[PDB]
DNA sequence: TTAGGGGGGGGGA
DNA sequence: CCCCCCGGCCCCCCCGGC
DNA sequence: CCCCCCCCCCTTTTTTCGGGGGGGCCGGGGGG
């Protein structure tokens, strides 16, 4: 901890104002105004992971108090102990006592509530009732089927959406002017393609990629570098495989696809990932081929995910490619 | 209930049944002219049936309606009746009568007791309701049949998804304890594959044989384990390699000369079992294991008393190895 | 700023019996016994966010006046409630002697009995029985199955029905008024399609519309309070084609950031509850969902997972 | 006495009698044992897989390996419950069974094996090469018996402590072994003897034992019977001199286990009658079956191979009956009540049958 | 009595080639450069993310986090530095919540003069929990806070060979890193450097033929090879290993027995496939190893049609499926063989 | 529509 | 010096969907 | 009185982690 340098990407560009929260626009503007008016409710931040709602509660909570928050909030979370015990105890009397430092109200903060048992919940209901008047609760979210009704009644919703490209690109900005990089226009558009809306993947990432780098100063990150550090498939291998599948016969199609893999030691699940994305997008005349081709790549995965045969999976998945697209003819 | 287990045969059992209508129309008729409320005979049936013979529940329901509704008729018999109609949860007969019944089954009993009352059934013992099921899926005369589809071929997917329901109960019973596929156990337990064979008891509800059946399995399966360690130093083989291939053989130079040679076996036998070193309850279990036609119990009954006796008085006069020394 | 604005489910609260919407018979007879008195037993149960426990308190202020104070026992989830507890306090607060009206009693209130252990239950049996000329006992839950039989028969029993579309907007009109909120048709019928019969969470809606948008319309009311999901998955499911379903899985579900496991639990709710579909197809599906949930539990939570459940499912109607 | 599968099991590598090859490549291995990596061998039941172990075994340290004690050890699970574990153990090895303690068996390998891996050996056990023995050998039994947590315990144990010990784990098959542990250890696989081997082991202890052959051809009809399984065959030989007065003729009958002739009982009555009260019945004798530990398993794959030799079913049947046999032989892998899946596949059978 | 105490080198030098040669330094590591460039850059950078190492068996995983740690604090402040926890320890919610939290707050060991003057030392300690794929998803997502709060001074390394088995949480939270499989075209130089060193004569093809049979796993590729240079020095006759033996040592089956096994299935008589299926079992033989074979000869042929190697494939992805779960050899190899004679 | 069998108690030729 | 009181490990039994 | 009919009520018990509740010793402290 000697200094801020040595952190990881992913905790160095934690946002610590609501202004650097991105991709969020709609939630970050209705608590601002809520905030500003004094009238917030119970919340609920639900949402995928890497959204920003732990980052964003944090810098309403600075916003609200200042830069001694963290010891006008009751803070918790899964690390810590949130039995029933604590509900009735550590969370009762902070609800109901007065702030030592100043005279305003007092915040709880459930971070990774999910993770409550149901007898705390249920033991939560009146303690949010009845110190209304002076506490307030945020409880934050991934799963919302973890969470019991009456709790979910008593709390206003916002739901954190996965990162737009925009927001995604104006970080990736900011990150590079900060550590003078240089992110070429293809690699900015793999890294955004890659990340499915997570800012920690895109942040990490990007670290690997600046360690790949030769001299980082007089070097830039292009498409290449981000696609060799990831040991991901090119677009070009996808096409050229399916191409292969769909066209060629078995002996073409499983040597193409062994030279594919053998190339840059590319996994199995990357490639079938990759050719399900790019079949998304087929215009189909029959819906049993769909049908075919979606059941049994589950299936694959599935089987995949508990290891087996390699050689064995990427010939089933060439069997079922050239099986399921024999419905298109009749 | 287990608990009351040790109260088994100690006390004097006396059992109170619900009440019939008749012995309490006379008491709530006087306390209904007492409370000067106008209430129909006809109704008390009704009411008592609500309540399923609970008289307190039924004083607390006259109490209750007086207060507003001064006339108990037919005109809102009915309302009461659903308003304070009791929700006990069934016993599991009760559940494996109800939920092998073809009535429910059918599009009006489908639409009248829906799917979700269904799996609510099941919850009301979700320990013991898929063991009746299986209990009790091949003891019906089915009314649900698909046409050109034979009682068997029923049986048949009720039992496929019997064997699902098992292997989503290994999944929740472990050490992820994945408590949230509850329901959908009760779905691959009870409700399909009662569905499949819903009809008409053909025959009495039967207690499942599978804890009892358990229960003998794992006391054997102790025995055994005792024998195999008893004999560990002997033999080169694990239990079930004992069990398989080593008792036969032991059969015919343990028991079976005592039925050719009489009581001159004694030395022969004894001899063996030291080899072993098996003693006598050793004995007396591994004769116990033989199954089918090979069952011993007649042949050792049989067995004169003099013989067994003079067995036991020689295996008892004599020091005989130990194996494993308990220290 | 370091000021709350007092909600509008507290500052609006009602105080008295004629303020309750809803369950009219049964609010009848609870003003009714708080006029006559002679309280009974009662257990009341119902969806959350109907009126239980401000029924209970209603009850409880309007017959017991000043005497409030020493003459109520309120216990909930929130509070220790052992056997304990129920062996010393409650019992204590039964034998406590106390002046009361010539027609009045003690009330003890349990707020969420259905979280109390069945010993507990069991040891109240006798305190309510002995003590029954002083005190009475009036419990509020959810799932009334949860109370011991035995308790079952010692109370009455007040089942509470959803609150109807016309008295959650009658409240919300009165609160509007009370609170000069300016608001369009379309957007109180928004908040109370998306409220689903529970008055607190329509209160919170509309306070939050006002707070964050001021004009109570359709546009802005669904800007706070989003589509429900699960008719979104029962869309989902009763699309005719397949491209339909797994449009509708990819563009409202799976982008809008929603998870795997709320999608498949949400499938399985939603089937479960599909009377126009035959029950036997709805056990395939479930079946179907079932397998998918089970996968989606050991790790792989793919969007190719929900599809391949969507192609099985059309290929059942098939 | 002695049973003569006991009586004449070889002690020694030179007293080996079949797959000379496999004598070769054990002398190989313990030429130079320091280095001896992780062994696992893997082969049919009854072939000699055990006696192979000790016999290498005794090659690396001595005779000294077959004076064999057993003791208790006691254990705590997370519940506070009391668990007894029988080892059998000499001056250079020992041998344990992880598996009778069932699902616990994790705690075996936690505790035990790495208390044993956590201690160097310090007694003076002078080797061939003239410098004390630096490692104890381990003997797991029923290694395909453990559960993926108890096989994921030992993986980094093995890597670890490998210079405290060595580990020998002997399997039936190699199927439920999870990859991780098969890639720590040095596969050997165990054929099973040829029935002229078989039958000149049998002569061999006949000779010995005094025993009247008619004919030599007994030997080569008991050798067929038992399907290569050594154990098998000799107990059978010895069961046959025993109905016999120590005299076999060319007529003696080949006596089968009885759990056999019941599960051919089975196979009977499943073939002529095909019905729900034939099923109810079934379940019967399954029951009775599986509560005188006779395992599921291996009844499953008894009837199968039972029904498959009917003369009466056609190759349809045959295909269905071995196709519903491989799902429900993965239901019971992948289940825990034996009865619900052996039910389903005999409902399965008699509905194709039909 | 009591044994003298054995020297380090001495100790290693009689140890399984597996554990003899395992490499010391991040430089030693084959075929991982991909990401090894990235943690070598770090003991400049020191700024070390939370890492989570996937990939098959014997890859190098567990080998390149133990070399970064000793490069990174070296032999002396390496063990106040480390937390390891593997499978065989526990690992309940309790311990994340109590040992974990416990040992990444605390404060870090404070380094001697030559440590600093040797080696980087970073100003945080790393705990490394191998097998993460056994811990439930409660102690998992105990971990989550725990892992950002106390990032300053705490790493956290997760090891797994099955990457689905982590929540989603704690991947977003970790940078990945995947280890590729090491086959003949990456591994042959650390498999030939290990016989040069072992003076192991072996003919041309015999290393690319282990670490093809290998499939991926180095580990298994060297355990082959020692125990071909065991048999060859037991032998004593100065001859070249051959790939015959090393077929012959890795169990795979003799290309006589399979054409025999494809000419029955052709023949698609039951009875006869039956009984050539249970003379078969009888000497022991992998059921996977015959599957792989098989795939390799029937999907590589080109004497069959389309249709018939598309049905071949799902096949043999049901037959290996289902052994992979654990079930009985014998049926299984019995049912694929009669479907394929029935294709 | 009542699973089969045993125990209780009011009515009655 | 010894008795009473009352907080703190250990232990054992019971749920677990909605 | 035995006989008849109807109605009600009984057949019977196994287990992988984590949390919560309830009872029992134990030992530290205060006090006389
Ligand atoms: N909206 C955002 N704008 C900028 N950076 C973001 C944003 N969301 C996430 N990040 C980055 O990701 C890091 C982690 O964000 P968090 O908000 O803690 O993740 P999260 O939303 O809480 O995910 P879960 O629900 O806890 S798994 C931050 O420190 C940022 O570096
Ligand atoms: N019938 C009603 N009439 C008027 N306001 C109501 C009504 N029901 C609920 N409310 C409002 O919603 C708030 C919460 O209602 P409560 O009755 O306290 O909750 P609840 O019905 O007990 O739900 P549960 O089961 O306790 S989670 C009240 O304070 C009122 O503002
Ligand atoms: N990349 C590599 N470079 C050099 N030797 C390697 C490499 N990978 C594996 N090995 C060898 O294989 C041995 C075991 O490697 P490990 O890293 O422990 O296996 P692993 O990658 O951890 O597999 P798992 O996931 O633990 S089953 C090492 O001691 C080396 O001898
Ligand atoms: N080489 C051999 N010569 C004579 N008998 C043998 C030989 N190998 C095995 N046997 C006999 O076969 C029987 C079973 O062998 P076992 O050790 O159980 O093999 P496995 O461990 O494979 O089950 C033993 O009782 C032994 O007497
Ligand atoms: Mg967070
Ligand atoms: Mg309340
Ligand atoms: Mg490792």
């Amino acid at each position: 901890k000697r200094s801020k340098e040595n952190l990881p990407w992913v905790e160095k560009y934690r946002p610590e104002t609501l202004d650097e929260v991105y991709g969020q626009n709609e939630v970050i503007t209705t608590v601002r105004k809520f905030v500003d008016e004094g009238k917030l409710p119970h919340l609920l931040f639900y949402g995928p992971p890497g959204t920003g709602k732990t980052s964003t509660i944090v810098a309403l909570a600075r916003e609200i108090y200042g830069k001694n928050y963290s010891n006008m909030v009751l803070e918790l979370n899964a690390s810590d102990d949130r039995g029933i015990d604590v509900v009735r105890n550590q969370i009762k009397d902070f609800a109901s006592t007065r702030q030592i430092f100043s005279k305003g109200f007092k915040l709880i903060i459930l971070d990774e509530a999910d993770a409550m048992t149901n007898a705390a919940q249920n033991a939560l209901r009146r303690v949010i009732e009845r110190y209304t008047k002076n506490t307030r609760f945020c409880v934050l979210a991934n799963y919302a089927h973890k969470l019991t009704p009456a709790l979910l009644s008593r709390c206003t919703r916002f739901r954190f959406q996965p990162l737009p490209q925009e927001a995604i690109e104006r970080r990736i900005a900011n990150v590079l002017v900060h550590e003078k990089l240089k992110l070429s226009p293809n690699a900015e558009k793999a890294l955004i393609e890659l990340s499915n809306g997570d800012m920690r993947r895109v942040l990490n990432v990007l670290q690997s990629c600046k360690a790949t780098l030769d001299n980082p100063d007089e070097d830039e990150i292009s498409d290449d570098v981000i696609y060799e550090c990831c040991g991901a498939p090119r677009p070009s291998d996808l096409k050229a495989v399916l191409k292969s599948i769909l066209e060629d016969d078995w002996g073409t199609a499983h040597y193409t696809l062994n030279k594919v893999r053998s190339a840059k030691g590319l996994a199995l699940i990357d490639l079938i990932e990759g050719i399900v994305k790019i079949l998304e997008d087929y215009e189909l005349q029959n819906e049993e081929t769909r049908v075919h081709l979606l059941t049994k790549l589950a299936d694959i995965e599935y089987s995949i995910s508990k290891g087996g045969n390699d050689q064995i999976q990427g010939s089933a998945v060439i069997g079922a490619i050239k099986a399921s697209f024999e419905n298109e003819t009749v | 209930l287990p608990k009351m287990r040790p109260f088994d045969r100690v006390c004097l059992d006396i059992q109170f049944r619900r009440p019939d209508a008749n012995s309490i129309k006379s008491r709530l008729m006087t306390i209904a002219i007492r409370e000067k409320f106008k209430l129909d005979p006809n109704v008390i049936d009704r009411l008592i049936q609500t309540t399923r013979g609970d008289i307190r529940q039924v004083i607390n329901l006259l109490s209750t309606i007086s207060t507003t509704t001064k006339t108990i008729n037919h005109e809102n018999i009915n309302e009461i009746s659903k308003a304070w109609e009791k929700n006990i949860a069934l016993k599991p007969f009760d559940i494996a009568h109800k939920m092998l019944d073809g009535q429910i089954y059918s599009d009006i009993g489908s639409r009248n007791f829906t799917l979700n009352d269904k799996i609510a059934l099941y919850f009301d013992d979700f320990d013991f309701t898929p063991l009746m099921i299986q209990e009790n899926y091949l003891s019906t005369r089915p009314s649900v049949l698909k046409p050109g589809q034979s009682h068997l071929e029923a049986v048949a997917e009720a039992a496929n998804c019997i064997s699902l329901g098992d292997i989503v109960e290994k999944k929740i019973r472990s050490s992820e304890q994945l408590w949230s596929l509850l329901p959908l156990h009760a779905v691959l337990s009870s409700v399909y594959p009662a569905s499949k064979v819903a009809g008409h008891m053909a025959g009495r509800i039967n207690f499942t044989a599978w804890l009892g059946q358990n229960s003998k399995s794992a006391k054997y399966y102790r025995l055994l384990q005792e024998i195999h360690y008893h004999t560990r130093l002997g033999t080169s083989t694990d239990k079930i390699g004992l069990r398989l291939d080593y008792l036969p053989t032991f059969r015919k130079r343990l028991l079976d000369p005592f039925l050719k040679q009489g009581a001159d076996a004694i030395s022969s036998v004894i001899e063996v079992m030291d080899d072993y070193y098996l003693t006598k309850e050793d004995w007396d279990s591994i004769m116990e294991f033989f199954v089918g036609p090979d069952v011993t119990t007649a042949i050792i009954k049989k067995i004169p008393a003099t013989v067994k006796s003079g067995f036991t008085r020689k295996y008892n006069s004599m020091t005989h190895p130990v194996a494993i020394y308990r220290t | 700023t370091l000021s709350l604005q007092l909600p509008w489910v507290e500052k609006y609260r009602p105080q008295v019996l004629s303020d309750i919407v809803g369950n009219k018979e049964t609010i009848d007879r609870l003003q009714q016994i708080a006029k006559d008195g002679n309280m009974p037993h009662m257990i009341i149960s119902g969806m959350p966010g109907i009126g239980k426990t401000t029924s209970v308190h209603c009850l409880a202020h309007e017959l017991l006046g000043r005497s409030y104070a020493d003459g109520v026992l309120e216990l909930n989830a929130s509070d220790d409630r052992g056997i304990d507890v129920v062996r010393n306090q409650i019992k204590h607060f039964a034998q406590k002697k106390l002046h009361l009206p010539p027609g009045k009693h003690k009330i003890v209130i349990l707020d969420e009995a259905d979280s109390m252990t069945a010993g507990a239950q069991q040891a109240l049996r006798r305190t309510m029985e002995l003590y029954s000329n002083s005190t009475r006992f009036a419990f509020a839950c959810n799932q009334s199955n949860k109370i011991i039989e035995p308790l079952q028969s010692r109370c009455a029993i007040l089942r509470y029905s959803k609150l109807s579309d016309e008295d959650v907007l009658k409240r919300l009109l009165q609160i509007i008024k009370l609170e000069d909120v300016k608001y369009t048709n379309d957007g109180l019928e928004a908040i109370i399609f998306t409220a689903e019969g529970d008055m607190r969470q329509a209160i919170n809606n509309l306070q939050s519309t006002v707070a964050g948008h001021g004009l109570v319309n359709a546009d802005n009311v669904f800007k706070i309070v989003d589509s429900p999901h699960p008719l979104i998955v029962k869309k989902m499911l009763l699309a005719s084609n397949l491209e339909d379903s797994i449009q509708i899985l990819r563009t409202d579900l799976w982008k809008k950031g929603y998870s795997s496991i709320d999608i498949v639990t949400t499938s399985f709710r939603v089937t479960k509850n599909l009377a126009q579909v035959k029950e036997s197809v709805r056990l395939e599906m479930i079946k179907e969902i079932g397998l998918t949930h089970m996968r989606i539990l050991e790790g792989v939570g793919t969007y190719l997972q929900l599809a391949s459940m969507l192609a099985k499912i059309h290929k059942l109607n098939n | 006495m002695s049973l003569w599968v006991d009586k004449y099991r070889p002690k020694s590598l030179n007293a080996l009698s079949h797959n000379e090859e496999l004598t070769n490549f054990l002398k190989s291995l313990s030429d130079q044992p320091r280095d001896l990596p992780h062994l696992l061998l893997y082969g049919p039941n009854g072939t000699g897989k055990k006696t192979r172990c000790m016999a290498l075994l005794e090659s690396i340290f001595g005779p000294g390996v077959y004076r064999l004690k057993i003791d208790v050890r006691q254990f705590v699970t997370a519940s506070n419950r009391k668990l007894e574990l029988n080892v059998v153990s000499s001056p250079y090895h020992l041998e344990i069974t992880p598996s009778d303690m069932g699902n616990n068996d994790r705690i075996v390998i936690q505790e035990l094996l790495k208390e044993v891996a956590q201690m160097e050996q310090v007694d003076f056990q002078d080797s061939k090469d003239g410098l004390a023995h630096r490692y104890k050998c381990v003997i797991i039994n029923e290694a395909n018996s453990l559960t993926k947590d108890a096989q994921a315990a030992l993986r980094r144990t093995m890597e670890k402590y490998s210079k405290n010990i060595r580990l020998i784990m002997v399997c039936d098959s190699m199927s439920p072994i999870i990859a991780p542990i098969k890639s720590r250890c040095l596969l050997i696989r165990c054929p099973a003897p040829s029935d002229s081997e078989i039958s000149t082991i049998l002569s061999d202890v006949v000779t010995n034992e005094r025993i009247q052959l008619e004919t030599k051809d007994i030997l080569k009809r008991i050798a067929q019977a038992s399907n290569g399984n050594l154990r098998v065959s000799l107990l059978m030989l010895e069961s046959m001199a025993l109905n016999n007065e120590l005299a076999l003729k060319s007529s003696s009958p080949i006596i089968k286990p009885d759990w056999i002739i019941v599960i051919h009982k089975l196979t009977r009555k499943i073939v002529k009658e095909r019905s729900v009260n034939s099923l109810i019945e079934c379940r019967a004798v399954l029951y009775d079956l599986l509560a005188h530990c006779i395992p599921a398993n291996i009844i499953l794959k008894e009837l199968t191979f039972s029904l498959l030799d009917v003369e009466t079913l056609n190759t349809t049947n045959k295909s269905s009956i071995i196709e519903y046999s491989s799902v429900f032989d993965e239901r019971l892998s992948l289940g825990n009540k034996a009865i619900f899946h052996l039910e389903g596949f005999i409902a399965k059978v008699m509905c194709c049958l039909d | 009595r009591k044994i003298s105490k054995l020297a380090a080198e001495q100790s290693l030098a009689q140890q399984p080639w597996v554990e003899k040669y395992r490499p010391k330094n991040l430089d030693e590591v084959t075929a991982q450069d991909h990401a090894v460039t990235v943690l070598k850059k770090t003991l400049k950078s020191a700024n070390l993310p939370h890492m989570l190492f996937y990939g098959p068996p014997g890859t190098g995983k567990t080998s390149t986090i133990l070399a970064l740690t000793k490069e990174l604090y070296g032999p002396d402040l390496m063990k106040s530095r480390i937390l390891e926890l593997n499978a065989s320890d526990e690992r309940g919610i309790s311990i994340v919540r109590e040992k974990v939290k416990n040992f990444a707050r605390l404060t870090v060991s404070k380094p001697s003069k030559h440590d600093l003057e040797n080696y980087p030392c970073p100003p945080y300690k790393i705990i490394i929990l191998d097998e993460a794929d056994s811990m439930t998803a409660d102690a998992q997502s105990a971990l989550r806070r725990t892992m950002e709060t106390y990032s300053g001074v705490t790493r956290f390394c997760l090891i797994c060979n099955y990457v689905t088995r982590i929540i989603d949480p704690l991947a977003s939270r970790c940078s990945k890193f995947r280890f590729k499989a090491l086959d003949a075209s990456n591994a042959i130089d650390r498999l030939r450097f290990i016989s040069e060193q072992e003076n192991v004569k072996c003919d041309d093809g015999v290393l690319e033929r282990i670490l093809d049979i290998s499939a991926g796993d180095l580990r298994r590729g060297i355990t082959l090879l020692q125990s071909a240079s065991k048999g060859a020095q037991y032998l004593g006759d100065g001859k070249n290993i051959t790939s015959t033996q090393v077929e012959e040592l890795a169990g795979v089956v003799p290309h006589d027995i399979l054409i025999e096994i494809v000419e029955k299935v052709k023949s698609g008589d039951f009875d006869e496939i039956k009984k050539y299926v249970n003379t078969f079992m009888k000497s022991g033989w992998s059921a996977a190893s015959v599957v792989n074979q098989l795939h390799e000869y029937y999907i590589t042929n080109d004497n069959f049609d389309t249709n018939f190697k598309n049905q071949i494939s799902w096949l043999l992805f049901t037959t290996d499926s289902r052994l992979n779960n654990g079930t009985n050899e014998h049926i299984q190899l019995l049912n694929l063989l009669v479907k394929i004679s029935q294709l």
